[PDB]
Protein backbone atom coordinates (compact mmCIF):
# COMPACT_ATOMS: atom_id res chain seq x y z
CA UNK A 1 0.00 0.00 0.00
CA UNK A 2 0.89 3.67 0.01
CA UNK A 3 -0.94 5.82 2.56
CA UNK A 4 -1.27 9.40 3.83
CA UNK A 5 1.11 11.09 6.26
CA UNK A 6 0.27 11.01 9.96
CA UNK A 7 1.55 12.03 13.38
CA UNK A 8 1.65 8.80 15.40
CA UNK A 9 3.49 5.60 14.53
CA UNK A 10 0.77 3.38 13.08
CA UNK A 11 0.19 -0.28 12.23
CA UNK A 12 -1.22 -1.72 8.99
CA UNK A 13 -3.97 -4.08 10.09
CA UNK A 14 -4.73 -6.93 7.67
CA UNK A 15 -7.62 -9.31 8.37
CA UNK A 16 -7.27 -12.36 6.12
CA UNK A 17 -10.68 -14.04 5.97
CA UNK A 18 -9.26 -17.55 6.07
CA UNK A 19 -11.39 -20.55 7.04
CA UNK A 20 -11.48 -21.30 10.75
CA UNK A 21 -13.32 -24.55 11.46
CA UNK A 22 -13.34 -26.62 14.64
CA UNK A 23 -14.56 -30.22 14.57
CA UNK A 24 -15.20 -31.45 18.10
CA UNK A 25 -16.74 -34.66 19.28
CA UNK A 26 -16.68 -36.85 22.35
CA UNK A 27 -16.65 -40.67 22.17
CA UNK A 28 -16.78 -41.03 25.94
CA UNK A 29 -17.77 -39.40 29.21
CA UNK A 30 -15.15 -36.71 29.61
CA UNK A 31 -12.99 -37.37 26.56
CA UNK A 32 -13.57 -34.34 24.31
CA UNK A 33 -11.30 -33.98 21.28
CA UNK A 34 -10.91 -30.92 19.06
CA UNK A 35 -9.77 -30.82 15.44
CA UNK A 36 -8.88 -27.40 14.06
CA UNK A 37 -8.32 -25.95 10.62
CA UNK A 38 -7.19 -22.63 9.19
CA UNK A 39 -5.96 -22.99 5.73
CA UNK A 40 -3.34 -20.70 5.17
CA UNK A 41 -1.49 -20.64 8.56
CA UNK A 42 -2.24 -24.34 8.93
CA UNK A 43 -2.91 -26.03 12.27
CA UNK A 44 -4.61 -29.30 13.15
CA UNK B 1 -43.45 -50.38 15.67
CA UNK B 2 -40.25 -51.65 14.08
CA UNK B 3 -39.24 -55.29 13.77
CA UNK B 4 -35.45 -55.07 13.98
CA UNK B 5 -33.27 -52.97 16.32
CA UNK B 6 -30.15 -52.86 14.14
CA UNK B 7 -32.06 -50.95 11.46
CA UNK B 8 -32.61 -48.19 14.02
CA UNK B 9 -28.90 -48.41 14.79
CA UNK B 10 -28.41 -47.98 11.03
CA UNK B 11 -30.83 -45.04 11.21
CA UNK B 12 -29.18 -43.23 14.13
CA UNK B 13 -25.52 -43.60 13.15
CA UNK B 14 -25.33 -43.58 9.35
CA UNK B 15 -25.12 -40.49 7.12
CA UNK B 16 -28.43 -39.82 5.38
CA UNK B 17 -26.69 -38.45 2.32
CA UNK B 18 -24.75 -40.94 0.24
CA UNK B 19 -21.05 -41.04 1.18
CA UNK B 20 -18.25 -43.22 -0.24
CA UNK B 21 -16.84 -43.88 3.24
CA UNK B 22 -19.65 -46.33 4.04
CA UNK B 23 -21.82 -46.86 0.94
CA UNK B 24 -19.30 -46.90 -1.89
CA UNK B 25 -21.53 -48.78 -4.35
CA UNK B 26 -24.06 -45.94 -4.32
CA UNK B 27 -21.54 -43.09 -4.27
CA UNK B 28 -19.61 -44.47 -7.26
CA UNK B 29 -23.02 -45.15 -8.86
CA UNK B 30 -23.51 -41.41 -9.44
CA UNK B 31 -19.94 -40.26 -10.15
CA UNK B 32 -19.75 -42.16 -13.46
CA UNK B 33 -23.20 -40.70 -14.40
CA UNK B 34 -25.09 -44.00 -14.58
CA UNK B 35 -28.39 -43.61 -12.71
CA UNK B 36 -32.03 -43.90 -13.75
CA UNK B 37 -33.48 -40.86 -11.98
CA UNK B 38 -31.48 -37.63 -12.61
CA UNK B 39 -28.36 -39.03 -14.37
CA UNK B 40 -26.60 -35.78 -15.27
CA UNK B 41 -26.21 -34.43 -11.76
CA UNK B 42 -22.51 -34.78 -10.91
CA UNK B 43 -20.81 -32.77 -13.68
CA UNK B 44 -22.75 -29.68 -12.63
CA UNK B 45 -21.39 -29.73 -9.13
CA UNK B 46 -18.27 -27.52 -8.89
CA UNK B 47 -14.74 -28.39 -7.75
CA UNK B 48 -15.86 -28.16 -4.11
CA UNK B 49 -18.14 -31.20 -4.06
CA UNK B 50 -16.52 -33.15 -6.85
CA UNK B 51 -13.06 -33.63 -5.32
CA UNK B 52 -14.63 -34.09 -1.90
CA UNK B 53 -16.38 -37.16 -3.31
CA UNK B 54 -14.36 -38.32 -6.32
CA UNK B 55 -11.17 -38.66 -4.28
CA UNK B 56 -12.90 -40.52 -1.44
CA UNK B 57 -14.54 -43.04 -3.77
CA UNK B 58 -11.59 -44.41 -5.75
CA UNK B 59 -9.82 -44.87 -2.40
CA UNK B 60 -12.22 -45.23 0.54
CA UNK B 61 -11.70 -44.12 4.09
CA UNK B 62 -11.21 -46.61 6.92
CA UNK B 63 -13.74 -45.80 9.64
CA UNK B 64 -14.49 -47.60 12.91
CA UNK B 65 -17.83 -49.41 13.44
CA UNK B 66 -17.23 -49.74 17.21
CA UNK B 67 -19.63 -46.88 17.94
CA UNK B 68 -22.22 -48.37 15.57
CA UNK B 69 -22.19 -52.05 16.52
CA UNK B 70 -22.99 -51.23 20.14
CA UNK B 71 -26.17 -49.34 19.20
CA UNK B 72 -27.29 -52.55 17.52
CA UNK B 73 -26.92 -54.17 20.96
CA UNK B 74 -28.00 -51.35 23.30
CA UNK B 75 -31.16 -50.92 21.24
CA UNK B 76 -31.75 -54.69 21.18
CA UNK B 77 -31.64 -54.75 25.00
CA UNK B 78 -34.05 -51.83 25.46
CA UNK B 79 -36.55 -53.20 22.93
CA UNK B 80 -37.02 -56.22 25.20
CA UNK B 81 -37.21 -53.97 28.32
CA UNK B 82 -34.03 -55.37 29.86
CA UNK B 83 -32.89 -51.78 30.48
CA UNK B 84 -35.00 -48.78 31.35
CA UNK B 85 -35.35 -46.27 28.53
CA UNK B 86 -34.09 -43.53 30.90
CA UNK B 87 -30.83 -45.45 31.18
CA UNK B 88 -29.49 -46.36 27.71
CA UNK B 89 -27.42 -43.19 27.62
CA UNK B 90 -25.45 -44.62 30.55
CA UNK B 91 -24.91 -48.16 29.31
CA UNK B 92 -23.73 -47.00 25.88
CA UNK B 93 -21.53 -44.65 27.90
CA UNK B 94 -20.31 -47.82 29.66
CA UNK B 95 -20.24 -50.42 26.88
CA UNK B 96 -18.22 -48.14 24.62
CA UNK B 97 -15.77 -47.72 27.48
CA UNK B 98 -15.79 -51.50 27.92
CA UNK B 99 -15.14 -52.62 24.33
CA UNK B 100 -12.46 -49.95 23.91
CA UNK B 101 -10.73 -51.05 27.10
CA UNK B 102 -10.49 -54.75 26.24
CA UNK B 103 -10.52 -54.31 22.47
CA UNK B 104 -9.00 -56.89 20.14
CA UNK B 105 -9.56 -58.59 16.82
CA UNK B 106 -11.81 -60.98 18.74
CA UNK B 107 -14.25 -58.57 20.43
CA UNK B 108 -14.80 -56.61 17.20
CA UNK B 109 -15.79 -59.97 15.69
CA UNK B 110 -17.63 -61.09 18.83
CA UNK B 111 -19.97 -58.09 18.83
CA UNK B 112 -20.65 -58.83 15.16
CA UNK B 113 -21.80 -62.33 16.05
CA UNK B 114 -24.11 -60.77 18.64
CA UNK B 115 -25.67 -58.26 16.22
CA UNK B 116 -26.97 -61.24 14.20
CA UNK B 117 -28.74 -63.38 16.80
CA UNK B 118 -30.60 -60.27 17.99
CA UNK B 119 -31.85 -60.21 14.39
CA UNK B 120 -32.50 -63.79 13.25
CA UNK B 121 -32.37 -65.73 16.54
CA UNK B 122 -34.61 -63.19 18.31
CA UNK B 123 -37.37 -64.87 16.29
CA UNK B 124 -38.21 -66.67 19.53
CA UNK B 125 -39.59 -63.30 20.68
CA UNK B 126 -41.72 -63.35 17.53
CA UNK B 127 -42.53 -66.99 18.37
CA UNK B 128 -43.96 -66.87 21.90
CA UNK B 129 -46.05 -63.84 21.18
CA UNK B 130 -48.04 -66.34 19.08
CA UNK B 131 -47.73 -69.56 21.12
CA UNK B 132 -47.80 -67.36 24.31
CA UNK B 133 -45.96 -69.77 26.62
CA UNK B 134 -44.75 -66.63 28.38
CA UNK B 135 -47.53 -67.32 30.86
CA UNK B 136 -50.08 -69.54 29.24
CA UNK B 137 -48.67 -72.97 28.39
CA UNK B 138 -45.79 -73.70 30.77
CA UNK B 139 -47.44 -71.70 33.54
CA UNK B 140 -50.63 -73.75 33.14
CA UNK B 141 -48.85 -77.10 32.74
CA UNK B 142 -47.93 -76.64 36.39
CA UNK B 143 -51.64 -76.23 37.10
CA UNK B 144 -52.54 -79.41 35.25
CA UNK B 145 -49.78 -81.10 37.27
CA UNK B 146 -51.62 -79.95 40.41
CA UNK B 147 -55.22 -81.08 39.91
CA UNK B 148 -56.09 -84.67 40.86
CA UNK B 149 -56.84 -86.88 37.86
CA UNK B 150 -59.04 -89.25 39.91
CA UNK B 151 -62.55 -87.79 39.81
CA UNK B 152 -65.25 -90.28 40.96
CA UNK B 153 -68.20 -89.11 38.84
CA UNK B 154 -67.45 -88.12 35.26
CA UNK B 155 -63.94 -89.40 34.61
CA UNK B 156 -64.02 -88.61 30.88
CA UNK B 157 -65.53 -85.10 30.77
CA UNK B 158 -63.03 -83.89 33.40
CA UNK B 159 -60.10 -84.43 31.02
CA UNK B 160 -62.04 -82.94 28.11
CA UNK B 161 -62.81 -79.71 29.95
CA UNK B 162 -59.15 -79.00 30.68
CA UNK B 163 -58.38 -80.21 27.17
CA UNK B 164 -60.63 -77.35 26.07
CA UNK B 165 -59.01 -75.01 28.61
CA UNK B 166 -55.46 -75.53 27.33
CA UNK B 167 -56.84 -74.58 23.91
CA UNK B 168 -58.28 -71.38 25.43
CA UNK B 169 -54.90 -70.06 26.59
CA UNK B 170 -53.31 -71.18 23.30
CA UNK B 171 -55.60 -69.58 20.71
CA UNK B 172 -55.46 -66.24 22.59
CA UNK B 173 -52.12 -64.37 22.65
CA UNK B 174 -53.25 -61.86 25.29
CA UNK B 175 -54.46 -64.25 28.00
CA UNK B 176 -52.03 -65.58 30.59
CA UNK B 177 -51.94 -67.46 33.90
CA UNK B 178 -49.54 -66.92 36.80
CA UNK B 179 -48.49 -67.78 40.34
CA UNK B 180 -49.53 -65.12 42.86
CA UNK B 181 -49.71 -66.48 46.38
CA UNK B 182 -50.60 -70.13 46.99
CA UNK B 183 -53.13 -70.15 44.11
CA UNK B 184 -53.17 -69.69 40.34
CA UNK B 185 -55.24 -67.11 38.45
CA UNK B 186 -56.25 -66.49 34.83
CA UNK B 187 -56.99 -63.14 33.21
CA UNK B 188 -58.56 -62.97 29.77
CA UNK B 189 -56.53 -59.88 28.80
CA UNK B 190 -53.59 -57.80 29.88
CA UNK B 191 -54.97 -54.52 31.23
CA UNK B 192 -58.00 -56.72 31.63
CA UNK B 193 -60.90 -57.59 33.88
CA UNK B 194 -62.57 -60.97 34.57
CA UNK B 195 -59.83 -62.56 36.67
CA UNK B 196 -61.00 -66.05 37.58
CA UNK B 197 -59.81 -67.64 40.81
CA UNK B 198 -58.65 -70.76 39.02
CA UNK B 199 -57.80 -72.73 42.16
CA UNK B 200 -61.11 -71.83 43.83
CA UNK B 201 -62.99 -72.83 40.65
CA UNK B 202 -61.78 -76.38 40.04
CA UNK B 203 -62.12 -77.05 43.76
CA UNK B 204 -65.74 -75.95 43.37
CA UNK B 205 -66.10 -78.10 40.25
CA UNK B 206 -64.58 -81.11 42.03
CA UNK B 207 -67.35 -83.43 43.14
CA UNK B 208 -69.67 -81.87 40.56
CA UNK B 209 -68.84 -83.43 37.14
CA UNK B 210 -71.55 -86.08 37.45
CA UNK B 211 -74.97 -84.87 38.59
CA UNK B 212 -77.46 -85.65 35.78
CA UNK B 213 -79.65 -82.79 36.95
CA UNK B 214 -83.22 -82.20 35.71
CA UNK B 215 -84.29 -79.18 33.68
CA UNK B 216 -86.54 -77.71 36.38
CA UNK B 217 -83.87 -76.35 38.74
CA UNK B 218 -82.39 -72.84 38.43
CA UNK B 219 -81.94 -71.08 41.79
CA UNK B 220 -80.17 -73.85 43.73
CA UNK B 221 -76.55 -73.14 42.76
CA UNK B 222 -76.22 -70.04 44.91
CA UNK B 223 -75.08 -72.49 47.61
CA UNK B 224 -73.51 -74.92 45.10
CA UNK B 225 -71.68 -72.86 42.45
CA UNK B 226 -69.62 -69.67 42.76
CA UNK B 227 -69.99 -66.73 40.34
CA UNK B 228 -66.35 -66.90 39.19
CA UNK B 229 -66.89 -70.56 38.36
CA UNK B 230 -70.01 -69.22 36.64
CA UNK B 231 -67.65 -66.79 34.87
CA UNK B 232 -64.95 -69.37 34.11
CA UNK B 233 -67.66 -71.38 32.36
CA UNK B 234 -68.47 -68.17 30.47
CA UNK B 235 -64.84 -67.89 29.33
CA UNK B 236 -64.78 -71.55 28.24
CA UNK B 237 -68.08 -71.23 26.34
CA UNK B 238 -66.95 -70.03 22.84
CA UNK B 239 -64.17 -72.67 22.65
CA UNK B 240 -66.47 -75.57 23.59
CA UNK B 241 -68.30 -77.44 20.85
CA UNK B 242 -71.39 -79.60 21.37
CA UNK B 243 -69.36 -82.83 21.75
CA UNK B 244 -67.48 -81.96 24.95
CA UNK B 245 -70.19 -82.38 27.61
CA UNK B 246 -73.08 -83.78 25.64
CA UNK B 247 -76.62 -83.07 26.83
CA UNK B 248 -77.63 -84.15 30.30
CA UNK B 249 -74.95 -83.19 32.81
CA UNK B 250 -75.62 -80.02 34.80
CA UNK B 251 -72.77 -78.45 32.84
CA UNK B 252 -74.94 -79.20 29.81
CA UNK B 253 -77.48 -76.96 31.54
CA UNK B 254 -74.66 -74.41 31.96
CA UNK B 255 -72.11 -74.52 29.11
CA UNK B 256 -74.68 -74.99 26.34
CA UNK B 257 -76.93 -72.29 27.81
CA UNK B 258 -73.99 -69.90 28.17
CA UNK B 259 -73.32 -70.28 24.44
CA UNK B 260 -76.95 -69.35 23.79
CA UNK B 261 -76.53 -66.30 26.03
CA UNK B 262 -73.45 -65.31 24.02
CA UNK B 263 -75.49 -66.27 20.94
CA UNK B 264 -78.06 -63.64 21.89
CA UNK B 265 -75.62 -60.73 22.14
CA UNK B 266 -73.57 -61.60 19.04
CA UNK B 267 -76.63 -60.86 16.90
CA UNK B 268 -78.35 -58.28 19.13
CA UNK B 269 -75.27 -56.05 18.99
CA UNK B 270 -75.95 -55.85 15.25
CA UNK B 271 -79.52 -54.91 16.20
CA UNK B 272 -78.13 -52.31 18.63
CA UNK B 273 -75.94 -50.88 15.86
CA UNK B 274 -79.09 -50.34 13.78
CA UNK B 275 -81.09 -48.56 16.49
CA UNK B 276 -78.37 -46.08 17.48
CA UNK B 277 -77.89 -45.10 13.82
CA UNK B 278 -81.59 -44.49 13.06
CA UNK B 279 -82.02 -42.03 15.93
CA UNK B 280 -80.10 -39.44 13.89
CA UNK B 281 -81.64 -40.63 10.61
CA UNK B 282 -85.14 -39.47 11.56
CA UNK B 283 -84.37 -37.16 14.50
CA UNK B 284 -84.61 -38.54 18.03
CA UNK B 285 -83.70 -37.36 21.52
CA UNK B 286 -80.26 -38.84 22.20
CA UNK B 287 -80.97 -38.97 25.93
CA UNK B 288 -84.02 -41.13 25.17
CA UNK B 289 -82.16 -43.07 22.48
CA UNK B 290 -80.71 -45.57 24.97
CA UNK B 291 -83.23 -45.96 27.82
CA UNK B 292 -85.92 -47.72 25.80
CA UNK B 293 -83.30 -49.33 23.54
CA UNK B 294 -81.63 -51.39 26.27
CA UNK B 295 -84.95 -52.44 27.84
CA UNK B 296 -85.98 -54.09 24.56
CA UNK B 297 -82.67 -56.00 24.47
CA UNK B 298 -82.18 -57.11 28.09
Amino acid sequence: FEVDPMDEPTLLYVLFEVFDVVRIHQPHRGVIEAVYLRTPFSAG
Amino acid sequence: QQVDPAMLAALQSQPSGVTPSDDWAAAMDRILALTTRNPEAFRQQPQANRFSAILEAVVPSRTNPTHEKVLAIVNALTESKAIRKDEAGLIYNALLERVARYNSTNVQANLDRLTTDVREAVAQRERFMHDTNLGSQVALNAFLSTLPANVPRGQEDYVSFISALRLLVAEVPQSEVYQSGPDYFFQTSRQGLQTVNLTQAFKNLQGMWGVRAPVGDRATISSLLTPNTRLLLLLIAPFTNSSTISRDSYLGHLITLYREAIGQTQVDEQTFQEITSVSRALGQQDTGSLEATLNFLL
